[PDB]
């Protein structure tokens, strides 16, 4: 069957053995793809990449929100009433240590 | 914005005209400037409203 | 002037009054049906304000009763280093202050509950405040997380988007009138156990005098087996067979112009992939169909795989039909 | 032997004498706008449309 051979292009398949609907959509208004799009792609997920996407937002919010605290300790001159160790904490009460 | 108030305290300090760490600083600057040329440019030009 | 208002608005939505309709009042269920179904936008502000709103107003009330048992008159006066302050019947221990109390809330509430702030077994008030707090955030807390689940889980589903055709054609088929419009599709699943149907509605008598302003007539699309079902996954063009039993017998084209008429069609079908039933509906006006403007074909043939198109969805390529009646039609079929 | 964020030379933390007027804090808050960018850009980015 080399005229088949050949013609393995020319064929008559509107639909894949599979079931799909083998065609070609173009010339369309794609108005665009707006933001809740994504929030479905994280429904249909699988479990390694919905693992993976859970715990490293978990991670993200913990160490983003901790570097916020980082600089607000730091801002409030706490660190350095810390850090002066003339005592085991000598005047470390008073000031108002913003986190214990 | 940080690196413009950074650019100002290693302004006030005058450590050198030329002192090397004020120089690179400043080219930081510029650029990131020019970046925020084009957010501005593509708004216009894509979709905006 | 104003035309007669379609039963159907173009893009759906049936835009008609309804007037005399003796009021159902409202109830609360209502009120939180209407808390259900917000967008995104509304809800992370409603949710954010319940929750903001409880801490400050649990803070008012904790202000309160530790003003009552004069915890902060008690702390206020504070000798050097500290000997009368501690001992005495304080209600909750280490706090003085509003933002004190608001601080106490923010960690009952949302469970932190650090331990700088405790709180002892001696003022019934304060036992009686913690626990209709808990008991308040415990309910809040449900109702939120069921509201922010159900949004997670009801948002696999968009905005209906199906395209009918601009226009309807008034064409030639085998040897005969014929009616079409086409039906595509733009969305991704295909539409399961579809069925359309074809409705004429216009104002009618009957013999016996009596008058029906908006009648409704289905009427039967062609198909070989009479089926309404029909599957689509390319653009179709619905067709309609015209025979002296339908209810566009009486009409050419030089008639068409100032004609009282519409044409609605309806269809219907279960998005798999979401799972729930849906309905379209489009209506065609008088000046609306374009006489004898045969379709143009869409799907060429592609050298591996078929293909199809969607910029000329509507070109109405026109070609001769007769300018006569349907009765006339068949009266003289000579030449 | 402690990692110094802004080095371990006693007191050299003493943020005094203005909030902001410090040879150190200019750093750290130009590091913070760089590790949102980079938070925020890994979860958007670790999905995709
Ligand atoms: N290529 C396409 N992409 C998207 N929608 C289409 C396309 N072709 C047709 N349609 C839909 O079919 C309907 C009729 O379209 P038609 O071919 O009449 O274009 P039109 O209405 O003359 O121009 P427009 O579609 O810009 O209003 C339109 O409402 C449109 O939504
Ligand atoms: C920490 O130590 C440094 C020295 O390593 C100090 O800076 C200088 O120290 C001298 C005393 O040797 C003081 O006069 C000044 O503080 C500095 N030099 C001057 C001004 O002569 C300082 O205590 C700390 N580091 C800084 C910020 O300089």
């Amino acid at each position: 069957r080399k005229p088949r051979i050949r013609d393995r292009l020319p064929k008559a398949r509107f639909i894949a053995k599979s079931g799909a609907c083998n065609l070609a959509h173009k010339n369309i208004r794609e108005q665009g793809r707006f933001l809740q799009d994504i929030f479905t792609t994280l429904v249909d997920l699988k479990w390694r990449h919905t693992l993976v996407i859970f715990t490293m937002s978990f991670l993200c919010s913990w160490l983003l929100f901790a570097i916020m605290w980082w600089l607000v300790a730091f801002a409030h001159g706490d660190i350095y009433a810390y850090m002066e160790k003339g005592i085991t904490e000598k005047s470390g009460l008073e000031s108002a240590v913003c986190v214990t | 914005i940080t690196k413009t108030i950074k650019l100002v305290k290693y302004w006030q300090l005058g450590w050198g005209m030329s002192d090397l760490r004020f120089c690179i600083t400043g080219v930081m600057v510029i650029l990131n400037g020019l970046l925020m040329a084009v957010e501005i440019n593509v708004i216009r030009v894509r979709r905006y409203v | 002037r104003l035309p007669k208002a379609r039963f159907i608005a173009k893009s759906g939505a049936c835009n008609l009054a309804h007037k005399n309709i003796r009021e159902q009042g409202r109830f609360l269920q209502d009120i939180f049906t209407t808390l259900v179904d917000l967008k995104w936008r509304h809800t992370l502000v409603i949710f954010t304000m319940s929750f903001l709103c409880s801490w400050l107003l649990f803070a008012i009330m904790w202000w309160l009763v530790a003003f009552a048992h004069g915890d902060i008159y008690a702390y206020m006066e504070k000798g050097i280093t500290e000997k009368s302050g501690l001992e005495s019947a304080v209600c909750v221990t280490n706090v003085r202050s509003f933002t004190s109390a608001f601080l106490f809330s923010i960690e009952v509430q949302v469970t932190i509950g650090f331990g700088g702030r405790m709180m002892t077994e001696e003022c019934p008030l304060a036992i009686t405040v913690l626990i209709l707090q808990n008991i308040v955030g415990l309910i809040i807390n449900a109702v939120m997380l069921g509201c922010i689940f159900m949004k997670t889980a009801q948002a696999h589903r968009r905005a209906e988007t199906l395209i009918f055709s601009r226009h309807a054609v008034i064409a030639v088929r085998n040897g005969k009138l014929c009616f079409m419009f086409r039906v595509g599709d733009l969305r991704k699943s295909m539409i399961i156990s579809a069925s359309v149907r074809i409705q004429v509605v216009k104002k009618t008598t009957t013999p016996e005098g009596e008058v029906v302003p908006i009648h409704q007539q289905d009427i039967p699309v062609d198909n070989p087996i009479e089926s309404n079902n029909i599957f689509l996954v390319a653009p179709l063009i619905i067709c309609h067979v015209i025979d002296k039993r339908s209810p566009l017998y009486d009409i050419s084209a030089t008639d068409l112009v100032n004609q009282d008429l519409e044409v609605i069609v309806i269809l219907e079908g279960v998005v798999e992939t979401t799972g729930i039933t849906t309905q379209a509906r489009t209506s065609y006006i008088a000046e609306e169909i374009q006489w004898g403007h045969r379709f143009v074909s869409i799907v060429t043939e592609e050298e591996g795989v078929y293909s199809v198109d969607y910029s000329k969805f509507g070109n109405t390529v026109r070609v001769a039909a007769p300018r006569c009646s349907a009765r006339e039609l068949d009266e003289k079929p000579s030449i | 032997m402690s990692l110094s964020f802004c080095g371990n030379n006693i007191s050299s933390y003493n943020i005094y004498h203005g909030v902001l007027q410090n040879p150190c804090f200019v750093d750290a808050l130009n590091l913070v706008p760089h590790v949102f960018l980079l938070f925020i850009t890994f979860p958007i980015l670790f999905i995709g449309w």
